[PDB]
């Protein structure tokens, strides 16, 4: 017994000991499986990965968005 | 190399020790366990190198394509060379590979306008040659699609085709005639 | 049209010691003298398993943000209800993604089936950001910031890129909308009927199941020994004479495990060649308009839409 504790959490990929579950969602740091990721933010935390920042383009049948500048990226 | 020190069922992993303390009739039955074992250790190495050498031959075929199409030209393929609109690319040599510096064009600082598919002047629908129709609240302009450079609407940047009844969303506006004011 | 490509396969992980020996201490002790054949097999089958989670990232995770389609669906007459996610149904899969999911962790002798990192409810949410961002933006969201534009107006750019003027659309907008709606309507029927439509995704699953059956169904072969069970050989044979019979099953089962890993390394390179073409077809046809002939469809390309299938 390499060391069963109190932070026992059940994942679909297995069941994870030593990491606490938080109800937030962050970018995936350490992939565990089945949508669960782990990260260090201080204790080890285990959450559900966030796909990306939510967005909603302001679609309208008579509106366009045209850029007024630019940027050179290497 | 680390697997030249394995018995593979024989009494030892050194050919000198087996030949020293075994008779010729029963030395051969212990060498064969090393012959078979060391041969199988060389086949699984050569086999995985044949598979591994076909991964590099696919990156060395993609790198030759990226050189021909992006360094020796300007690419129209999307996300092939950088994230943006391709301008040009530069090759730099790494020890066992190549590094591409993809110069791209990323638009920024966008503001939103009001469009119209066409513009009904003199009872005829007018569509733009290159660009879009936009309104800054009050007046209508013809600007290029990838950079806000508005221009007044004339017959040099619009082409007429049809009537005002068929288009859905056509607006009423004047299309300035470039030569009429300077007539005589 | 419709083009089905496989991007990933099942992530299995076979362990030697439990497969070759199976709880025998005598057998397991004979196994360390073969060196590191099985640190190799675990390392090989793990590289295959972490590829399948990279194949999915490069295909679907093309968008930085998760775009949303507006609540009011007035796209000039075009009807996307067959590809847009269905709010009523629990899984939020579109009506076409439902057919693709109904048309196509097991304990065993050391076999394990690891789950994928991206669940099918996260893959079906990348495909609704790539598809609700190409309806409201166009190709502008794959270059920089998403720029809104009316659909009957960003579909007249796509006539303008194939050599047809803008008149042809605005004057035939209601006819073109009907041709697009009915074309999407017949895509569901072809998949619902014709019980070989998917095809390419099924053969990948069948070939991965034939491989595991041949691996398991070869644990009951003598390979020259007197029995296929280690317990019988240990029970009724004197130890120094059982040593030679166990070694025959060691070499037999170690070879049956090597040909399995070898053909999976060859098979995993086929999927990576199809998971790299689907990432190219997503970048060049979903996030833009392609001039390459017959790359995306048989005709002059206008636009393309992604729908997720199980693998
Ligand atoms: C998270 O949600 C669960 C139920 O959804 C709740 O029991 C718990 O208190 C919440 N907070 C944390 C930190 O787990
Ligand atoms: C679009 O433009 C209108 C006025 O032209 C403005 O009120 C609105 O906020 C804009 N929408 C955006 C910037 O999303
Ligand atoms: C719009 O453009 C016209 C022409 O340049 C200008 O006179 C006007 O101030 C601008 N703004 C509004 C709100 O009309
Ligand atoms: C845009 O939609 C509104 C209804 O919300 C409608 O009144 C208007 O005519 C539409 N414009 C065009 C150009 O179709
Ligand atoms: C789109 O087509 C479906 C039939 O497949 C129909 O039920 C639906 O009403 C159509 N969309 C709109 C906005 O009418």
């Amino acid at each position: 017994a390499d060391q069963t504790g109190s932070n026992v959490f059940q994942t679909r990929a297995g069941c994870l000991i030593g990491a606490e579950h938080v109800n937030n969602s962050y970018e995936c740091d350490i992939p565990i499986g089945a949508g669960i990721c782990a990260s260090y933010q201080t204790s080890i935390i285990a959450y559900t990965m966030s796909l990306g920042a939510e967005n909603s383009v302001a679609y309208s049948n008579n509106s366009i968005a045209i850029p007024t500048n630019f940027t050179i990226s290497v | 190399v680390k697997q030249l020190s394995s018995n593979f069922g024989a009494i030892s992993s050194v050919l000198n020790d087996i030949l020293s303390r075994l008779d010729p009739p029963e030395a051969e039955v212990q060498i064969d366990r090393l012959i078979t074992g060391r041969l199988q250790s060389l086949q699984t190495y050569v086999t995985q190198q044949l598979i591994r050498a076909a991964e590099i031959r696919a990156s060395a075929n993609l790198a030759a394509t990226k050189m021909s199409e992006c360094v020796l030209g300007q690419s129209k393929r999307v996300d092939f060379c950088g994230k943006g609109y391709h301008l040009m690319s530069f090759p730099q040599s790494a020890p066992h590979g190549v590094v591409f510096l993809h110069v791209t064009y990323v638009p920024a600082q966008e503001k939103n306008f009001t469009t119209a598919p066409a513009i009904c002047h003199d009872g005829k629908a007018h569509f733009p040659r290159e660009g879009v129709f936009v309104s800054n609240g009050t007046h209508w302009f013809v600007t290029q699609r990838n950079f806000y450079e508005p221009q007044i609407i004339t017959t040099d940047n619009t082409f007429v085709s049809g009537n005002c009844d068929v288009v859905i969303g056509i607006v009423n506006n004047t299309v300035y005639d470039p030569l009429q004011p300077e007539l005589d | 049209t419709t083009e089905i490509l496989p991007v990933s396969m099942t992530k299995t992980s076979v362990d030697c010691t439990m497969y070759i020996c199976g709880d025998s201490t005598e057998c397991s002790n004979l196994l360390l003298q073969y060196g590191s054949f099985c640190t190799q097999l675990n390392r090989a089958l793990t590289g295959i398993a972490v590829e399948q989670d990279k194949n999915t990232q490069e295909v679907f995770a093309q968008v930085k943000q998760i775009y949303k389609t507006p609540p009011i669906k007035d796209f000039g007459g075009f009807n996307f209800s067959q590809i847009l996610p269905d709010p009523s149904k629990p899984s939020k899969r579109s009506p076409i993604e439902d057919l693709l999911f109904n048309k196509v962790a097991q304990k065993f002798n050391g076999l394990t089936v690891l789950p994928p990192l991206l669940t099918d409810e996260m893959i079906a949410q990348y495909t609704s950001a790539l598809l609700a961002g190409t309806i409201t933006s166009g190709w502008t969201f794959g270059a920089g910031p998403a720029l809104q534009i009316p659909f009957p107006m960003q579909m007249a750019y796509r006539f303008n890129g194939i050599g047809v003027t803008q008149n042809v659309l605005y004057e035939n907008q209601k006819l073109i909308a009907n041709q697009f709606n009915s074309a999407i309507g017949k895509i569901q029927d072809s998949l619902s009927s014709t019980p070989s439509a998917l095809g390419k995704l099924q053969d990948v699953v069948n070939q991965n199941a034939q491989a595991l059956n041949t691996l398991v169904k070869q644990l009951s072969s003598n390979f020259g020994a007197i029995s296929s069970v280690l317990n019988d050989i240990l029970s009724r044979l004197d130890p120094p004479e059982a040593e030679v019979q166990i070694d025959r099953l060691i070499t037999g089962r170690l070879q049956s495990l090597q040909t399995y890993v070898t053909q999976q390394l060859i098979r995993a390179a086929e999927i990576r060649a199809s998971a790299n073409l689907a990432a190219t077809k997503m970048s060049e046809c979903v996030l833009g308009q392609s001039k390459r002939v017959d790359f995306c469809g048989k005709g002059y390309h206008l636009m393309s839409f992604p729908q997720s299938a199980p693998h």
